[PDB]
């Protein structure tokens, strides 16, 4: 049976959690805001030779009781750890989303990528790519900027997502 | 007060390999929502019954693709859950009174 690899998009509002999600599945992006509830997209996929699905949970940004946010992070496997390089502040609210992510999940080593999005908008940039590899290599994981817009990583955070996946699961096998 | 917002057949799925199970009945109170299960048996027709506080409960929208349709999912430790309505009207009710009620709730508090 295809294996299945659970996603969960992670980050403040407007970091383009939705948009990141659409363009991988349907290879579209639109410019307009669509505030998200809770989604959940499944899309079927070549894993290095294998035949695999692979299952998104796009949330909103902001949830207003925390147990139901623990519920959305508590049914995933990896976490795609969202900010915006244009909104600092949006790169402040990750070690939070971290903290929630590690207790939920009771597990240090548990799948995770930071990812820088809005690459496109360079001449806003508010967030540094060296602050952000520092904060990613303290936290011992990768960093990897991307653009929703034109697709650049895009395919790229997802499976490296997946791989990290698949390794835990290899092990704690 | 405490009312019936909202009630009706659905038929649940297994949400990793989306096998249908049973037909469950769902009755959405104004702060949580009873899910009841009926599962034949040997000599002892099962049933389960769960109820799900708006206030812990994970509402997820099941975008359509093939083995899936008009599906909603509810995440609430340790459950996962998947329903179908019987069409997209009755889906999108059920996750527009979902929504509300849980809304109510908190200009509520
Ligand atoms: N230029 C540019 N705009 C982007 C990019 N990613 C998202 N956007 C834009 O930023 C806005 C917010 O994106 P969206 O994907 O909805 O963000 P979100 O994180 O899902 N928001 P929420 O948590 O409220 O659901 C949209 O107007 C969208 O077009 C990107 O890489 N480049
Ligand atoms: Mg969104």
């Amino acid at each position: 049976s295809l294996a299945l690899h659970k996603v969960i998009m992670v980050g403040s509002g407007g970091v383009g959690k939705s948009a990141l999600t659409l363009q991988f599945m349907y290879d579209e992006f639109v410019e307009d805001y669509e505030p998200t509830k809770a989604d959940s997209y499944r899309k079927k996929v070549v894993l290095d030779g294998e035949e695999v699905q692979i299952d998104i949970l796009d949330t909103a940004g902001l949830e207003d009781y925390a147990a139901i946010r623990d519920n959305y992070f508590r049914s995933g496997e990896g976490f795609l750890c969202v900010f915006s390089i244009t909104e600092m502040e949006s790169f402040a609210a990750t070690a939070d989303f971290r903290e929630q992510i590690l207790r939920v999940k009771e597990d240090e080593n548990v799948p995770f990528l930071l990812v820088g999005n809005k690459s496109d908008l360079e001449d806003k940039r508010q967030v540094s790519v060296e602050e952000a590899k520092n904060r990613a290599e303290q936290w011992n994981v990768n960093y990897v900027e991307t653009s929703a817009k034109t697709r650049a990583n895009v395919d790229k955070v997802f499976f490296d997502l997946m791989r990290e996946i698949r390794a835990r699961k290899m092990e704690d096998s | 007060g405490q009312y019936l917002v909202y009630n009706g057949d659905l038929v649940e799925y297994e949400a990793d390999h989306m096998a249908q199970l049973q037909r469950v009945h769902g009755f959405l109170m104004n702060d949580c929502l009873l899910v009841a299960t009926w599962l034949p048996q040997r000599r002892g027709m099962y049933r389960y019954n769960a109820l799900y506080p708006l206030d812990r409960l994970a509402v997820v929208n099941v975008k359509d693709n093939p083995p899936m349709k008009d599906m909603f999912k509810l995440l609430m430790f340790p459950e996962s859950r998947i329903f179908q309505a019987e069409n997209a009207k009755i889906k999108r009710e059920w996750l527009e009174v979902l929504e509300e009620t849980k809304r109510a709730l908190s200009d509520k508090r």
